[PDB]
């Protein structure tokens, strides 16, 4: 009559986290094939939440996070709330890299009545001066967007007007690319703005303008001058990456000979400059469209 | 030993609980969930289940259906409310088996914050007066208030 | 995102590790791809294929493969790093090459693609530094010492009480016109 789960049982007193440790690779290998039969689960209630082990516990996590959670106990197992306050704790946690790990993972997590005080939650987190934590409530805020953007409602602003706030290049970054999703409008409003500071800086965050004006033309456009202000001073251009951007938009905008010329331009040089073979391939297959 | 703290926690069942453990108080939402804490005594260190006997949490608490070893039960002194109707749910604990492995105590907090009954009163009221097989002696604490708690305790592990 | 998976390949046909950024299909989308891996197509050589608009990117390191993927374009060279540079962080991560160790530390070096990279982005540098993050911290040691004894103290104290009791324009006039 009994079973090996038991066997894991016995073996995670007897090493503690070590024996459990083995206990998540064999468990994850079966949670692997899907399969599993439950009751464990009730281990894992009971000393979890009296327990440390913080990889464990990002294993463990991580184990919930990918397998389902919506769990045919309900929905949720049915805990996903009060655990969750030592989590939410943690979450809370002063201790800024644990919370921003949780971020990191509760950027894949998703988890509702969990996350409604957790919204209060989050908030200040994001206060926190910590560049990692705050970049991964954009994730997280990406998160919600699809899943209940609604469950905050306000934030498009708030986030525009926390760009005011802000500084720090990888975050801004994020924040475009999360802003422009979430509405252009302010990108734009502030892209005025930026319009020559752009070149002082960094270009990650320049790329992801790119994409956005391109859409909205197609349907409507009688826009230019301002950004042709600044456009022509990215008529600079120089990253390989720049370049191979800036050469490439300026066609999606235009085709006129003068336009025609300086694409054509870029290309060569930079084709002659280019090494992998790989890529200049690629430029032709434009060019074989072109 | 698995010792339970029950009735909603968010009253300062849960500042009853952060007081032991922390000297603080609640400092927290209102907490339905289980709060964790070991104690040490006798070696024993009492792994405190601070939930509140809010609405699901009270209606489901089955995996924490097992055997339990010590009971607190932290009180609103100034409940006199629930505690009838408690009764009437508490049998049900009676009708548990589990349930008769444990020599409590009831404590009574929030006596400062308000009043509270006769010893005696409540002790018929939640139905307490009724045990004996398994003790009880009774102790009141507040939430500001508390001590000898230990005395009641002292006879409890080694019951 | 600039990638939905990131999947580590050996020879095998067979894709030593991988992890799936979003998850709603099977692994058919996964379980497919992994079966075209393996069977290369037969063809010979190169580095990159990208087929239908899907790049499938690679770098063979030996006998293994790491392969990203992306459909719609990217700037190449930062992209070169990051296989490279793969190849320049797993005997540190997972421990040297096979694909054991890596079985040991498949959470660690999971780990890594996300900390590597957040969604396609070239979150860094500094691999030790890397480790830094999390399951190595320092915040929380410097509360807890505090905090723990603090109660610690109000915990001991209670023992006892329990105990007893020009330019553009030039551009732009000709454009103008």
């Amino acid at each position: 009559e009994p079973p090996s789960e038991i066997s894991l049982k016995n073996d995670l007193e007897k090493g503690d986290v070590k024996s459990k440790t083995e206990a998540l690779k064999k468990v994850i290998i079966m949670i692997l094939n899907g399969e599993k039969l439950p009751g464990l689960l009730m281990t894992i209630i009971r000393f979890v939440l009296p327990l440390q082990d913080h990889t464990i516990k990002k294993l463990l996590l991580v184990f919930w996070e990918i397998v389902p959670k919506t769990t045919p106990d309900g929905r949720l197992l049915h805990e996903m709330i009060l655990v969750c306050d030592a989590y939410r704790k943690d979450l809370q946690h002063p201790n800024e890299f644990i919370r921003g790990s949780t971020l990191r993972f509760l950027c894949k997590l998703k988890e509702a009545e969990l996350l409604e005080p957790l919204m209060p939650a989050i908030r200040a987190c994001l206060e926190h001066r910590h560049s990692y934590v705050r970049r991964n409530a954009v994730l997280a805020i990406y998160t919600i967007y699809r899943n209940f953007e609604h469950l905050i409602p306000d934030a498009p602003e708030l986030i525009h007007d926390f760009l005011v706030n802000e500084k720090d290049a990888s975050c801004k970054r994020n924040a475009f690319m999360m802003l422009i999703h979430a509405d252009q409008d302010r990108a734009l409003d502030y892209l005025s703005t930026c319009i020559d500071q752009v070149q002082t800086f960094g270009d990650i965050l320049q790329l992801v303008i790119v994409e956005l004006i391109y859409k909205v033309c197609h349907a409507n456009p009688s826009e230019r001058a301002r950004f042709i202000r600044c456009i022509y001073n990215l008529l600079q251009s120089s990253s390989p990456a720049v370049k191979y951007e800036a050469a490439g938009t300026l066609v999606t905008l235009s085709s006129a000979p003068t336009a025609i010329k300086a694409a054509a331009q870029c290309y060569i040089d930079l084709i002659i400059k280019e090494s992998d073979n790989n890529v200049k391939l690629i430029v032709l297959d434009r060019l074989v469209e072109l | 030993m698995r010792i339970l703290m029950v009735g909603l926690d968010g009253a300062g069942k849960t500042t009853v609980l952060y007081k032991l453990k922390l000297g603080e108080v609640i400092t927290t939402i209102p907490t339905i969930g289980f709060n964790v804490e070991t104690v040490q005594y006798k070696n024993i260190s009492f792994t405190v289940w601070d939930v509140g006997g809010q609405d699901r949490i009270r209606s489901l608490w089955r995996h924490y259906y097992r055997n339990t070893e010590g009971v607190i039960f932290v009180v609103d002194s100034n409940d006199r409310s629930r505690i009838g109707e408690a009764r009437e749910v508490m049998q049900r604990m009676l009708n548990e088996d589990e349930l008769r492995n444990a020599a409590w105590l009831v404590f009574a907090n929030k006596q400062d914050l308000p009043e509270a009954m006769s010893a005696a009163e409540i002790t018929e009221k939640l139905g307490l007066h009724s045990i004996r097989n398994r003790p009880w002696f009774i102790q009141a604490t507040c939430a500001t208030s508390g001590e000898g708690l230990y005395e009641g305790l002292e006879w409890l592990s080694n019951s | 995102m600039v990638l939905l998976a990131a999947a580590v390949c050996t020879k095998a046909g067979k894709a030593i590790v991988s992890r799936q950024f979003v998850e709603m299909t099977r692994t058919r989308i996964e379980g497919l791809l992994a079966a075209f891996p393996k069977l290369m197509n037969t063809g010979k050589q190169h580095t990159f294929v990208e087929t239908e608009s899907v790049r499938y990117v690679y770098q063979p390191m030996e006998k293994l493969y790491m392969v990203l993927i992306t459909t719609k374009n990217s700037n190449i060279l930062e992209d070169l790093e990051t296989l490279r540079l793969f190849s320049r962080v797993i005997p540190e991560y997972c421990r040297a090459l096979e694909e054991n160790e890596i079985s040991e530390h498949c959470f660690d070096l999971i780990f890594a693609f996300d900390e590597i990279v957040a969604l396609g982005y070239r979150e860094n540098v500094n691999l030790a530094q890397i480790r830094t993050f999390t399951e190595m911290d320092s915040h929380e040691e410097k509360v807890f010492r505090a905090v723990r004894e603090t109660q610690e103290r109000e915990a001991k104290a209670e023992m006892r009480r329990k105990a007893k009791e020009k330019e553009v324009d030039n551009f732009v006039d000709k454009l103008k016109s």
